[PDB]
Order: C-alpha cells, then structure tokens, then sequence
C-alpha cells in the first residue's frame, strides 16, 4: 500500500467477523432480520423488537460468542420512519476482543422489554433514554428523569425539540424563588444551510425512486 | 478623522451616531464613547500611488506569508487605477 | 504483559514479624510521613508574586481578541465571514457593506466575549489574519455589557496590543 | 494439577478443588439438554459439534494446566462458570423457541441509511 | 442501605448541540466533556471520525 | 539549589532521598523561550506527478456495508480466536 | 489540538526537551506520593476492603478502566485492541487481586510509572513527518499554501464554511481513556454534520454501580467510593 | 406470530399529549411541507431530494443593544428531513400540527439538440457560443 | 416504442432517441459535473467537465453533446473519466484569481462545490496568473471579469432568452475577454437572471454586493407582485430582514427567471 | 397497521381505572406536599389544579398514549412525596410570575402581530 492517507483495510477480520455474521443468523432466525458488516470491520445485528432479552442473553452466555460487557444503548430518532426510535445496544467481547451491535426499531408507544435482566449495567442507560428520548421500557423497576431537570416536560433529543427548549429560568423577586417563563433568546440561534448542492460521494447513492 | 455629533458624542467610521431623542444614549452617559481615532477610510489614502511598469501585478500585502493571498490585479484601465481588493493599495502604470 | 500490584505475602519468620510488630506498636511508617513533609518544609516554595511576575506562556497563546490592520493602517478584515461560520459558540456576528471608497469592508463586528470559548478557530479561519487573540488575560469587568465587544473595541485593542500580536504571529506563521 | 491454586487471580469466582469431574458433569448435562432439541434447528448442529469435543479434552487429559492451554478459556475455574451459563443458555432458548422463522419483514423500508 | 445517586446537576445538551454543529465545530465539546482530563477525549472523537472518513493520520 | 549545605543534608536525611539530584522546579534546564526559525517538512502528496486525488480519495474508497444475509457439516466460527493469556511482566512480576 | 487527520499545529522546537526534563523528575515525585501514601496505616485501613466488587458483577455492570483491572480482569484497550500507535510501545497493565479501592489506588499509581515508560519511548522515538494528513479535503492546508495556491484557498474556504462531508455509517470507537473506556457512537447523515453522536462516558457506567460498591459500608466511606469510583460530573451528567 | 396482545386500534395516532409542545405551538404553528427548490445560483441538484418540516416566521425584533434579532418562538430552526410526503404528513398529525403540503416540482423534460443550433430555416440557428 | 436502451455504470435505463448523456444519467439520479450547460439554455459543451469515459471507447466523450445509442453503458465512475474531470477542473482553476473570501459566490459557488467533490487537493501551477480589465454594464450587476471561466453562459442567455446582443467574447488565445468591447449597459428587463446563470463571481448583484453570505440566509418562498405573472421567488432573509429575491423553479409560468424589477 | 401492543392496559375501562387510581393517589397527596414543602398555597386550589390538568388531556382516545400518560403522572407524584423537587419546581406548575396573555382577538391585535 503506497498510499499512506487511506485507512488501511483489514480483510481477515472482515471475513472472520462476517463468518460470525451468519452464525448468529442461522441459530436465531426467529429474531434477526438483517446482519451487516461495515467497511470499518464491525457487525450490526438487526433484530425485531420482541426478543431483546433472549438474543442478548444468547450473546451473553454463548460459549463461542460470550459477547457481554454492554457498552451503551441509545436511539437515533430517525424521523422519516414508521418506527422513529431505533434502540441500539453495544457489546464488547472480552475473550475475542470484538464488538457487536444489535439495533431494533420502536415507536413511541411500543415498550421495550427491560434489558436490565441481561445486562444490569443497563439499569442507567435506559433511564436516560426514558426521558431524553421518550420511549418507555416495559417491566422495569424504576424509570425516572436522570439527565434533564426535575419536573421537565418534553423529550429533548427528539428531533422536534429545539436547542433552547421551551422554558427559560431566572430569579424573580416577588416570589423570592427561581421561576420559569417561555423561552425568549437574547440572540437567535442562527441556523446554517450548508449542505453542498452538488452530488457527494457516489458510492452510497440512493437508487432512483 | 472623526467629527463630533451634535449630541456631544463622536461618529464611528461606519457612520454611527445616536440621535438626541433616542433613549439608548443613556448607555453612553456617565461614560465615554469608544471610537477608533484612526479611520481606515483615510488611512488608505496617504499611501503613495505605486508606479510599477508591468501588465499584471500580484499584491502579496507585505510580509509574504504574513500578508493576504496574492491577487494578480490588472493595470490596463487607464481612466481607473488598479487596486488590490484586499489591501486597497492603488497600483497604476505611470502614464501607460 | 501484566504486572501484579498486590500479591506480596509477609514472611512469617521472626525478623519480618518483628518488623511488623515494631512497625505498628511504635509507629514508623507514620513517622516516615513526618520526615517527608519536613524535608518539604525545608525546601524553596514555587509561588510566584502576582502581578510582579507571572507564569510563563507561549507565542501560540489565545486570549483577548483584537482585530488588526495592514502597515498602511488599512484594516485587514474583508468581511469574508469565515470566522462567524466556524465560531463554535456563534459569538461572531458581522454585517458587511459596500464602503464608500470601494474596499467594501465590514460594518459590524461584535464578539460576544462571554459566549466565545477561546478555541482559536477564528484566527485560523481568517485568510488575512484579521482576527487574532491577544496574549492579554487580565481584562475582567464588573458589567456584562463590557464583555460584549464590538468593532470599535476590537479595533482599539488592535491599536493597543500591536507589538505582541506582530511579534507572536512573527514567531508562529511558520508553525501553523 | 500440582499444588492447588491459592487464588484464580479474579475476585468473586474461587478455585474449586474438583475441576475435572465437575467440568464433566456440566458437559454431560448440556448434552442432555441437547437431547430434546429438534435436529433441524441450527442450535443442535453447532452444539453437538463443539460440546462433544470440549467434552473430549476433559477426559483426554487429566492435568489442569495441559487441558487449559487447549481450552483457551483462561483457567478452568471460569470455564466451569462459563459452562454453567452455557447450561443456563441452553435452557433459556428451550422456552424462547427461536427455531421458527422470524415474525415479519420490517415495516416498509424501516432499515437503510441514509434516509 | 440506599445508594441511588441524583445526577444531572451538571447536565448540558452536549449531544443535542453536537447534532447542529459541524464536525470541526463539534471537536471542542469533548475537550469540555471530562473536566479532569482534556486531551484524551479528542483522541476518541478524532479516531471515530477518521475511521468513518477512511483516512488515517500520518505517523508523525 | 540557593539552599546551603546544612539545609541540604537535613532535607536529604528527612526524606531519605537525594533531592538535589533533580528538583521539582527548574533553575536553568529549559529551552530558551524564543527559538530559532523552523522549517516544516512535506508530505506524501506534495508532488506534481502521479498524485491524482482520484486514486487517493479515502472518502470515495468507502463502499456501503456489505450484505451478508437478508430476510428478503458447516463448521463453528468464533468472531476472533480466544485472546492468549498475557505473561507476568519480565520487568518485575509482583509488587 | 487533536483533530480528524492529526494535530493541527506542529510541535514547537525544544518542547520535547522539557517533556524529557519533567518526565525525568516526575518519577521522583511519584515515589514521594507513595512514600507518604502507600504504607500509611490510616489511609490503607480507610481504603482496604472498604468498597469491593467481584469480577462478574463488575464486568457485567459495564465497568472499565481501573475497576476491571483492580478486580483482576486482564483487559485493557491499549493492549487488546491497540489503536493508533499503541501497538509499537512497551508497557504493562497494573492489575491486582482483592478488588478493593486500595488496589485501585495501586493500579493508578503503577499506571503512572507504566505511563512514564511510554513517554520515555515516545520522545526517544519521535519520527519526522507532517503533523496532519496530506488530504486537503479533511485537513485544512498550510497558511502559506492558502495565500499562494488557490485550491488551498478554496478547500480551506469550504472546510471552514461547511467542512468535510463524512460518509454515512455508524461506529462506536472507544479508547483507553485515563479514567476508563471513553467511546463515541457517531452516526453520519452523509453531510457535513453528525446525525447523532452518543458519548460512552466511563464514569456513567461507573456511577451506575455506586449502589453495588457502597453496599453495607459505613456512611463515611461513600465519599471514598466516589473517590475510587472516579466520577467527574462533566461526563456522567453528560 | 407476535402474540403480545396484538389488538386492533384504529384511532389516528395522536401523541400530542406526550411530545411536549405547549397548548399554542400545537395549533397556531402552521407548518409547510415542500422540497427545497434548487438554489438558482448552483447548477447542483443534491438538495431537492428530500422533504422538510419548515415552519412559518414569527417576530424578529432588534434588541436594545448591539443589534441581536432576539426571538421568542422556539420552533424556528427545526427543519426536518423526510424521504417522502406520506410519512411527512404522518409526522404532522401525530403531534397534532396542521400541515400545508406542496407537490415536488419535478423538472420538465429537457429535449435538446446540438445540431439544432446549426440550422437552415429554423430560428434555433444559434450565432453565439 | 422507438426508445432505445442503454446502461449507466450497470443498471439499464430507457432513453429517448437523440438523448444526450446529461439527460441520460439524470434519470437514475446523477448530475454529471458541468460548467457550461444549462437545462433550458442551448448546449455549449465548452467547459469539458461533463467528460465521461466508457469501456470499449478509447476516447472520452463530451456528455452534453453526445447522442447516445444502443449499448452505451456509461462508465460514470471510471478512473479515466475521473482523471478527465480532475485535469479539466484544475485547468479552469489555474487562471482563476484567489478572490474566494472577497467573492460573493463564496458558499454558493459552482466552482467551489465541484472542486470539493471532483477536485484535487493542491496546485501544480508555478507560473504567473492572468488578469482581465473589469467592466461596468449597469448599476445593478457587478462584473469582475478576471473571475470568468469563459463558459459563455452569459452570451447565450442574452442572445436566445433576453433577445439582446450586448454580450460577446472578444480575443484570440488564452485572453478571450468576454464583455461588450465598446462600453454599454445591460438594458434587458430580464437582465437580472444573468447573475443566476453565471457559475462564478464574475457577475454579481450590485445592491447585494457584500451584504450577506449564503450559509446564513433562511430562504423562504413567495411570488412576484410587480407583474401579474406571480413569478415564484425565493426570499433570502437574515437576522430579521430581506436580502435578495431569488427566482424559484416553476417551469410553465416562470421557469427559473424573474424580472429585473422584482430582483 | 391496526393491531397494536398495549402499554400496560388494553381496554379503556381499566385504562381509565388506572387514571382513577392516580386520580385517587394525588388527591391523597395534595395536602402533605403543601405541608412539608413549607408552601404558600391552600389545599383547595391544588385540588382543582390537579383536576384541571387531568382535563387539558381529557380528550384523547388511544389507550396506549393515555397509558404512557398515567405513568408520567406517577412519574411526577413520587418526586413530590420524596421531596426530590424543591419549592421552585411545584410552584412552576402554579404559574404565578408570568404575565397574563391577551385572549381576545382585539387584545392580541393591540399588543403585537403574533397569531
Ligand atoms: C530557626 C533557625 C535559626 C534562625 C534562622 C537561620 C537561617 O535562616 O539560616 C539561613 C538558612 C535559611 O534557609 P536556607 O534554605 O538555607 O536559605 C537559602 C538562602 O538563604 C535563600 O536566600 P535568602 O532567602 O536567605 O535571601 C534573603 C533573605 C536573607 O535571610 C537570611 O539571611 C536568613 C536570616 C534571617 C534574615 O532575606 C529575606 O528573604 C528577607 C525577609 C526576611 C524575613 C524575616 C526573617 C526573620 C529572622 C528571624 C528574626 C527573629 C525572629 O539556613 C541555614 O543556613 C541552615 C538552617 C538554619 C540553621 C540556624 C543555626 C542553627
Ligand atoms: C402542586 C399541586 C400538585 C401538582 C400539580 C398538579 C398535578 C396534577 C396531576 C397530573 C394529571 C395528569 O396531567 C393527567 C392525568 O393523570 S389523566 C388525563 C385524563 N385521562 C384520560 O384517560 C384521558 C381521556 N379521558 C377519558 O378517558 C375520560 O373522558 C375522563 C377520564 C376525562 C373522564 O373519566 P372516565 O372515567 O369517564
Ligand atoms: S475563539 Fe471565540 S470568537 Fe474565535 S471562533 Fe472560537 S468561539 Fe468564536
Ligand atoms: S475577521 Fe477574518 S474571517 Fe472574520 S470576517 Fe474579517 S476577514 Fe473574514
Ligand atoms: S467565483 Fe467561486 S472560486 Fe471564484 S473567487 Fe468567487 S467563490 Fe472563489
Ligand atoms: S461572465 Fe459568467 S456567464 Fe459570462 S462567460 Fe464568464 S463565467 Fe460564463
Ligand atoms: S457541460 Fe459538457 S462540457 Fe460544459
Ligand atoms: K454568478
Ligand atoms: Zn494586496
């Protein structure tokens, strides 16, 4: 490779992890809709929002996988989708020093089975998602506000939520307490329309609809 | 070169000066008005008009790399005099 | 390659247990603590006298901002608006205008000093080295309005801090 | 084998003085729970492939160290723990029942990036 | 007997404003993320972005 | 440095360590604050020939994720071979 | 200072010498820390067996950094998955038994020494080359290039108006942060902005286990637990 | 196949109670739905391919100080990005926002002929290149 | 029926007889890089950025003036076409004055956007540059003729749509000045659109000159009212005031052009 | 499509029943918060305050969305009893500082051009 600017590819890991790709597919055809390996040598296991506990428990205790040590769970809030929220788990294999990603789809009114049973690390990641995204997780001991303020109303990382939010706080003398009023900014957050009108990288071109 | 407004303040190079009836003048009272004494408008004129005998001249802006991106301004419009769009220095061919 | 941090076992011979019993009954490791700080007491302090002398800095220091001007006195800014676009906290607000002479420079240049983050993206964004951060850091105030800068104040600082800006950029234009 | 390990190096799980037959009893049970799994399921097609052999090296070698260097599961004090949850995992998918095909293709083009 | 921590007393919409700033403007947030260590956070953000960009840094 | 011999042997004895070998503050061991002018190097693409950016574009070399299985006797394969156990560091095993 | 594609500015001349000066004297200071702290009975007694988590509970809780190493787990991102240049360097990972906070205190201290050898090799083996990638579409060109060659001006102009456009993807890249495993899950829309970038704060997982590592101990020890839990409000509160 | 009390509910999805919008920004905020027309400056097209959720403008008043255009409406810089228009409206009424849709202005066919520029009795004979 | 079949880097596409490559690959969602072709303006084929090489064809073909026939699987991303786009661009780039911070097209410039996608990363030009005398053809458009790319888009728009011949390209060689020779002024009632037609900062709006930059304008849609046509317009506002009136796309009523009065 | 997954409650009868229990719980909790928070309001105005925000969302049909709504009310009641919220948080609900806004079309017209 005479070119030193490109990221050097790693073919052996690509095929080997891809070989693990259909492995997790064949033994669990009930759950996995799609298995993906990227150019960055990582697998994404697309699962239905029904068997989160089993498929995670499968990766957690399998002798040839032992995929455990949950990294983080987070959504994307893809708005132009019939299931906006996309809960995404990340697991870090210790024995095989590899990483996995299992992603579901979920509407705002379709609970997610609480993965705290599989990874009782996930006791805190989802509480953030409960308030910061709004998707509620079913059969869970406690899902409170852990990131936003007390009594806050809304779901901030929802794509419909503004940067400044809906309320602004100050100290008001007659009430002798901090009070919240409708947000009015000293400076408007100047948006920037900046995407190039010309065609980007042709590799990922969307096919003609 | 800056004149004093009728209210008592000065006028910025942009041409800013508050009218007397405006209530915002209170921000300046009990204080002073910060205005740069030097004005770039009259600080470009005392530069002597350069007389260079060439068709096209690149004006680096002094200091080479410690200047502005070079512009190959053109010296053929005899009625006008060429000027660098970054520096403003007035380049003209003597009598062409 | 891994190294254990606590796997040592205490030998049960009479010498080692005598060391342990002597260690706790008549405290020694604690007295060793006394001896260490006592040596620290009989040592020079590293405390400078402010503002009689201050800690060293570097020519790349980013501090209070200041617009500059050409040796002719002509301003460097061309209202290309690069600094506003990159300004990560949107502390740059500028408005251009076709100046009467024809050089057409900016009309407004307000740095929201209490919104800026001193990241230094503004100076590297400018293609004519117009906006730079002076090495000053003692420019505190008692009023919020003082912190909100403007074109006039920025130009004044460039007229004030000019020896440092010229010298620091002279020691750095080869680096960046 | 040799002298018993004073500590496995990890707090929590502790050294067990009977590692061979204990690893044996887990690895016959997972065969037992592999008895009542239908053959068409891919779970059986891999479990019998792997569990029969890592049953074999247990009986093949009677020393703790020599079978450890081929197990590649660290010390055996954690592979019996690892076999335990594998024995747990075998029972879990018994009532998960994943051998059937998946429920449904995703709503329209739910996947795919960019939007 | 109870050890539930009340957190968020520092919370800022870091991810939310990351969504609206460009990658170059997104960089200073990570320097501000951990207020104990600054620079090692830039390593994480930079390593991710170059991986997506399929660009590797020079050995220097 | 400043500090006389009498204070020195007190601080060496009380600490038990030779502190005068290296100090926690610098008297004269630093680089001179101003530096001679530098000359920065060049890189792999500061050439005028066969450096067409088309055959260097790491952004354009990235293909979309490769399909594996879509919903629309075989061996058993591990995501990666088990990690080999590390050795007791030959520098100093214990502590 | 660290940007996609390298470091924006160069190393000032004579900087590495001062690194050598401080690093040479740094070890001497760290022994002074150990001399006061390692054998001090009051500190030790207030930090032995006070707060303890087992291997499987810690690793299941998403712990990382010192705690997995303190509990005895043989894992470290620099060794297992060497990123950047960490493959070509020699050091050791200070893991320990027991798993209490004293060993975690010992784990950090030996990390200091095992760090110091890395800088010792780094400034001994600093290679000559450009500070940033030679790709102008991701790395702004040099200032001299900007004011001389136009494509430098255009690329810098576009790099400083919208910047590079990251192709779509979704990677969670984590590194051995000094306090733990810091990761970012960044999804790219395909434009010059990140669609969503989720930060794996090491303390966020660490503080999540505060209940487990503060069970049964007296009230006075909780501040010690967060002391060894190593929670900085900057990232746990996001 | 997915037996988790799969029971039919046909009322239109209305999450307006839980999104967080206040009682006046849910109704008064009329929202437009168009495709951004190509910027006539640029011949590039790669911005007309998606839909958005642009809102109408509110008061932009000059602040007493240096000239910030202080605003009091939070729903200003919240344009969305949508693949089609049916999901666009599907987003509209779930949070209960009145829509105002607009069909995509697909370019008309561009039948051109270089030989047409050079003709015999046709006006399309071009004398400028 | 009579329609003939071709491919575009794989996928089969159905095309009209006489179809050019530009109007052949746009059916799948491709914009071939162009600098001298406009959809409703007559073909030029002069910028040579439309160039694309196909397999089994030794020489690259001018896409905007190439009548496609059966079995023409246009290799859009072929390396030779990629080489052709790079060299042709850097040839435009060579004699371009470094005015990007002082050109209003900055942020909405076709030359800048294309040079960021189909562009190199550094210059091989080590010689002196070329400069052109600026003209003045009305206190409504600014003419920085040094930034011109000689795409001749101005002269065609005037002669075919505006119905006037106050624009032309004088000279022989590299110089090729485009202007009026004798000083004149653009009297067309549709003269304002030539600002939108110019891909570079050669032609720019005098009233708007250095008042705003493209990436801060919150575009909004409205109509003309000066004329009863109700021409669709794009109103570019910033921080609470209107900067420029830009023409929208509506084809059968106003296409992409608006009257000088409403501009 | 049409088939949906109930959050916790399928039928509206028992969905409104949980609302009733939340309705029961808060009316038992209105006075104690006022007592413990050293508040400056009476028990009455809180009760119809509680009533009226049962009413701003009383015109919704979907069983799922109200079932997320009832747990959200639960998501506020436990914060009040556990004195997690401060005085400034529950008097924010008792909107006091903000100026009353124009209601009639003419008053809106007189103040400003905001529809
Ligand atoms: C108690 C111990 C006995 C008295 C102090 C002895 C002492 O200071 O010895 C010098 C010296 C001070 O410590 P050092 O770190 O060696 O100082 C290095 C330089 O002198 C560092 O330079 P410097 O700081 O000595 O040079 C300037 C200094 C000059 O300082 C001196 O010359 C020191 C003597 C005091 C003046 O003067 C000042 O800084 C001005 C401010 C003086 C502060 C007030 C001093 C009050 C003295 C006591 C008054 C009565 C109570 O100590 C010794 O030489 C040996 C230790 C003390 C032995 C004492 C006899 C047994
Ligand atoms: C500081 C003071 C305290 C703190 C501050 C005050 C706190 C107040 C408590 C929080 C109240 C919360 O917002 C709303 C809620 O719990 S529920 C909403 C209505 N519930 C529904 O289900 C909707 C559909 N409506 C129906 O189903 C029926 O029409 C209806 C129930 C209206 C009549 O009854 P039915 O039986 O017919
Ligand atoms: S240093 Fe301050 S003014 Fe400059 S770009 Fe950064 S935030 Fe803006
Ligand atoms: S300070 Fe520099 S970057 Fe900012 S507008 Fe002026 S010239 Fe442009
Ligand atoms: S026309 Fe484009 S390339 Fe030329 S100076 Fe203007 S912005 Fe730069
Ligand atoms: S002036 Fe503009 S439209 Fe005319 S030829 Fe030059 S670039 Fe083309
Ligand atoms: S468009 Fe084909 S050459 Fe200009
Ligand atoms: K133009
Ligand atoms: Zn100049």
């Amino acid at each position: 490779d005479t070119r030193p600017t490109i990221r050097p590819r790693n073919d052996v890991v690509h095929k080997q992890l891809s070989a693990f790709g259909q492995y997790v597919a064949e033994i669990l055809p009930k759950y996995v809709q799609q298995v993906q390996v990227s150019c960055f040598n990582e697998l994404e296991i697309f699962i239905h929002p029904d068997g989160v506990i089993p498929v995670l428990t499968f990766l957690r205790d399998h002798t040839n996988a032992q995929f455990k040590s949950l990294a983080d769970l987070t959504a994307v809030d893809v708005p132009t989708r019939q299931n906006r929220f996309e809960i995404v788990y990340n697991l870090l294999s210790l024995r095989f020093n590899s990483q996995i990603r299992v992603k579901t789809y979920t509407d705002e009114l379709t609970p997610i089975e609480s993965s705290v049973t599989v990874y009782k690390a996930a006791n805190w990641y989802e509480r953030e998602i409960w308030d910061m995204f709004g998707v509620f997780f079913a059969n869970h001991p406690d899902l409170r506000r852990i990131l936003t303020g007390y009594g806050f109303e809304g779901h901030p990382f929802r794509k419909d939520f503004p940067l400044s939010g809906y309320v602004e706080l100050r100290y008001d003398d007659e009430v002798k307490r901090v009070v919240a009023e409708p947000v009015e900014l000293a400076q408007e957050f100047r948006k920037f329309d900046l995407n190039s009108p010309w065609e980007a990288f042709p590799a990922y071109r969307q096919p003609p609809e | 070169g800056v004149r004093t407004s009728p209210t008592g303040e000065k006028v910025t190079h942009t041409g800013q000066a508050y009218d007397d009836g405006d209530y915002r003048r209170v921000r300046f009272s009990d204080r002073q008005k910060e205005v740069n004494e030097n004005f770039a408008i009259d600080l470009i004129a005392e530069q002597p008009v350069s007389e260079v005998g060439s068709r096209v001249i690149s004006c680096d802006g002094g200091g080479g790399a410690l200047g502005h991106p070079r512009v190959y301004i053109n010296l053929d419009k005899e009625t006008k005099t060429g000027t660098c769009g970054y520096c403003g220095l007035q380049f003209r061919q003597p009598h062409h | 390659t891994y190294k254990f941090v606590n796997m040592r076992e205490p030998s049960m011979d009479m010498k080692s247990v005598t060391d342990r019993a002597a260690q706790t009954l008549l405290w020694t490791e604690l007295v060793r603590g006394l001896g260490m700080t006592l040596s620290y007491l009989f040592r020079e302090p590293a405390t400078i006298n402010y503002p009689f002398e201050k800690g060293p800095l570097s020519p790349r220091f980013r501090g209070e901002h200041a617009l500059r001007r050409y040796p002719s006195g002509e301003e460097r800014c061309i209202a290309c608006k690069l600094c506003e676009a990159v300004c990560p906290a949107q502390a740059i607000t500028i408005e251009a205008e076709p100046r009467a002479d024809g050089s057409r420079r900016t009309t407004r240049y307000d740095i929201d000093m209490t919104k800026c983050i001193y990241c230094g993206f503004c100076q590297e964004a400018c293609p004519v080295d117009a906006i730079v951060e002076g090495p000053n850091f003692e420019f505190s105030t008692e009023t919020h309005e003082e912190l909100l800068y403007n074109k006039e104040k920025l130009l004044n600082n460039g007229d004030k801090w000019e020896a440092e800006i010229a010298a620091n950029i002279q020691a750095d234009y080869l680096y960046r | 084998a040799g002298l018993l390990k004073k500590t496995t190096g990890l707090v929590g799980l502790a050294v067990c003085e009977t590692p061979h037959e204990r690893l044996k009893i887990l690895y016959t049970k997972i065969l037992d729970v592999l008895g009542q799994i239908p053959k068409n399921a891919a779970y059986r097609k891999y479990t019998e492939q792997i569990t029969n052999e890592k049953l074999g090296m247990v009986k093949a070698e009677p020393d703790v160290k020599k079978l450890e260097e081929q197990l590649q599961g660290g010390q055996i004090e954690e592979v019996i723990l690892q076999a335990e949850n594998e024995l747990s995992l075998a029972r879990k998918m018994l009532r998960w029942k994943p051998w059937e095909p998946l429920v449904e293709e995703p709503p329209a083009n739910q996947w795919k990036w960019p939007i | 007997r109870k050890c539930d921590p009340h957190i968020g007393l520092l919370h800022r919409g870091t991810e939310k404003l990351i969504e609206y700033k460009t990658y170059l403007q997104a960089l200073p947030y990570f320097d501000r993320l951990d207020y104990v260590s600054m620079m090692c956070n830039e390593q994480a953000y930079s390593l991710a972005v170059e991986k997506l960009l399929n660009i590797q840094p020079p050995p220097r | 440095a400043s500090a006389t011999r009498v204070i020195q042997l007190l601080r060496n004895w009380a600490s038990g360590r030779d502190l005068q070998a290296k100090l926690q503050l610098r008297y004269q061991e630093i680089s001179k604050r101003t530096q001679p002018p530098p000359k920065l190097p060049v890189g792999p693409s500061h050439k005028l020939s066969n450096n067409y950016y088309c055959t260097r574009d790491g952004r354009r070399e990235a293909m979309p994720p490769s399909i594996v299985m879509s919903s629309q006797e075989k061996k058993a394969v591990t995501p990666a071979p088990p990690i080999k156990r590390w050795e007791l560091s030959k520098d100093q095993p214990y502590l | 200072y660290i940007r996609p594609g390298g470091v924006h500015q160069d190393l000032p001349l004579g900087l590495l010498d001062d690194i050598y000066e401080f690093s040479k004297n740094f070890s001497f200071r760290i022994d002074e820390l150990e001399e006061m702290l390692t054998n001090n009975r009051i500190w030790r007694n207030r930090t032995v067996d006070i707060g303890v988590v087992t291997a499987e509970d810690a690793l299941n809780y998403g712990f990382s950094g010192v705690m997995l190493r303190g509990s005895g787990i043989q894992w470290d991102l620099r060794k297992t998955q060497p990123y950047d240049v960490y493959d070509q360097v020699e050091f050791d990972v200070p893991i320990g038994s027991r798993g209490d906070c004293y060993d975690r205190y010992l784990c950090r201290v030996e990390e200091m020494r095992q760090s110091l050898r890395i800088i010792s090799q780094c400034l001994n083996k600093m290679p000559p080359g450009e500070i940033k990638v030679d790709d102008a579409k991701v790395s702004p060109p040099k200032r001299a290039e900007m004011k001389t060659s136009m494509e430098s001006l255009i690329h810098h102009f576009k790099l400083y108006t919208e910047g590079y456009q990251v192709p779509p993807g979704a990677t969670y890249t984590a590194i051995e942060a000094p306090k733990g495993e810091f990761g970012v899950y960044l999804v790219s829309d395909g434009s010059s902005r990140p669609y969503r970038c989720k930060i794996k704060a090491p303390g966020f997982a660490h503080l999540a286990g505060l209940d487990k590592m503060s069970k049964g101990h007296m009230l006075a020890d909780v501040v010690a637990i967060i002391g060894t839990q190593d929670i900085v409000f900057g990232e746990v509160d996001r | 196949t997915q037996d988790t009390q799969l029971i039919a509910v046909d009322e239109k999805l209305d999450i307006t109670t839980l999104t967080g919008v206040p009682e006046e920004h849910i109704k008064t905020r009329k929202v437009r739905i168009f495709v951004p027309a190509r910027n006539n400056m640029q011949s590039g097209v790669n911005n007309t391919k998606k839909w958005k959720m642009e809102f109408d403008t509110r008061e932009r008043w000059e602040n007493p100080l240096m000239g910030w255009s202080s605003t009091a409406d939070p729903l200003s810089n919240l344009v969305l990005t949508f693949s089609t228009k049916e999901d666009a409206v599907a987003f509209a009424e779930k949070n209960g926002w009145s829509f105002d849709v607009e069909e995509r202005k697909v370019p008309k066919p561009k039948s051109k002929s270089y030989g047409a520029n050079f003709s015999w009795n046709k006006r399309t004979r071009v004398s400028t290149k | 029926s009579n329609l003939i079949e071709v491919f575009v880097d794989g996928q089969s596409v159905m095309v009209e007889p006489g179809t050019t490559v530009l109007q052949a690959c746009e059916k799948v969602g491709m914009q071939i890089p162009r600098f001298c072709y406009h959809e409703r303006l007559s073909v030029a084929g002069n910028c040579r950025m439309c160039l694309v090489e196909i397999e089994k064809a030794p020489k690259v073909v001018a896409a905007c003036a190439m009548p496609v026939m059966k079995g023409w699987n246009i290799l859009t991303n072929s390396e030779k076409s990629k080489k052709a786009r790079e060299g042709v661009m850097e040839f435009l780039l060579a004699n371009h004055p470094l005015d990007c911070p002082i050109c209003d097209q900055g942020g909405e410039c076709d030359l800048q956007d294309q040079s960021m996608m189909f562009g190199s990363d550094r210059s091989r030009f080590l010689e002196g540059k070329r400069a052109v005398e600026d003209k003045n053809i009305g206190p409504l458009v600014k003419t920085i003729m040094t930034r011109c790319i000689q795409c001749t888009r101005c002269i065609r728009f005037a002669s075919e749509i505006a119905g006037v011949d106050d624009l032309g390209t004088t000279g022989r060689g590299n110089d090729m000045q485009v202007g009026t020779y004798i000083e004149k002024m653009f009297m067309s009632e549709l003269s304002g659109n030539i600002i939108d037609i110019c891909p570079v900062g050669a032609l720019t709006s005098k009233p708007y000159a250095f008042t705003a930059r493209p990436w801060e304008t919150r575009k909004t849609e409205s109509i003309d009212v000066m004329d009863a046509v109700g021409s669709n317009i794009v109103v570019s506002t910033r921080t609470g005031e209107v900067m420029r009136i830009l023409p929208r796309m509506h084809e059968d009523i106003n296409e992409e052009w608006i009257s000088d009065k409403t501009r | 499509g049409t088939s949906v997954k109930p959050i916790f409650s399928r039928d509206m009868n028992e969905a409104k029943r949980r609302v009733r229990e939340l309705y029961r719980a808060w009316y038992r909790e209105v006075p104690n918060t006022v007592h413990l928070f050293q508040l400056d309001i009476s028990v009455k105005q809180g009760r119809d305050k509680v009533r009226e925000m049962f009413m701003k969302n009383a015109h919704v049909t979907d069983p799922r969305v109200v079932d997320l709504l009832v747990i959200k009310g639960k998501m506020e009641l436990e914060e009040t009893i556990n004195v997690w919220k401060q005085r400034t948080h529950i008097m924010r609900f008792f909107h006091e500082t903000e100026a009353p806004r124009p209601t009639d079309f003419l008053s809106k017209f007189y103040v400003g051009h905001d529809p």
